């Protein structure tokens, strides 16, 4: 669903789907080729 | 007609082997893709 985002200051606008990549346990967020926010782990639950 | 039909078939083996024979069309699709790519990485810069 197109909603607003607020993840410890990392704001954005888009939808949320299930990621299929491997991720790091210390990782807060990832970056794409444009070096912007594209993948956010939840601070409580841990869904990337 | 034997000289013409052998010369048309010589285009068919040279174009299927040498990938640099169509390089004049290759600079159109690569410089336009490089022009769209430098608009992407300029978004990551701070401009001072």
């Amino acid at each position: 669903k197109c909603v607003n985002f607020n993840f410890n200051g990392l704001k954005g606008t888009g939808v949320l789907t299930e990621s299929n990549k491997k991720f790091l346990p210390f990782q807060q967020f990832g970056r794409d080729i444009a070096d912007t926010t594209d993948a956010v782990r939840d601070p409580q639950t841990l869904e990337i | 007609a034997n000289q013409f039909n052998s010369a048309i078939g010589k285009i068919q083996d040279s174009l299927s082997s040498t990938a640099s024979a169509l390089g004049k069309l290759q600079d159109v699709v690569n410089h336009n893709a490089q022009a769209l790519n430098t608009l992407v990485k300029q978004l990551s810069s701070k401009f001072g």
